[PDB]
């Protein structure tokens, strides 16, 4: 539905759910308690 | 990187608005797929 729920679905399933966001909040969420997501492979595209 | 027009000329604002759209489009993301790795003498460099 929304990010908050995309992030849900990381730290539920365990592995077998990836999910393709902003490199800006996929830095954040890292940075963030319960310190369960890591930033995997390049940047794809650019924006700004 | 950016495409420079001089200061006050009439190309300022249709250049500004066909990067931006060259971008959206993929074209610009297209074309460094292109000449980095399709010219590229190492072969399927990402793939090892």
């Amino acid at each position: 539905r929304t990010t908050a729920e995309g992030v849900a679905r990381v730290r539920k399933s365990k592995g077998k759910y990836a999910y393709l966001l902003e490199s800006t909040m996929n830095e954040y969420i890292e940075q963030r308690k319960p310190c369960d997501t890591m930033k995997v492979g390049g940047n794809l595209d650019s924006k700004g | 990187y950016g495409i420079a027009t001089p200061k006050g000329s009439s190309l300022g604002t249709p250049v500004n608005l066909a990067v931006l759209k060259l971008s959206e489009q993929g074209v610009l993301d297209k074309l460094k797929n292109k000449w980095w790795y399709d010219k590229g003498e190492c072969g399927a460099k990402d793939s090892g």
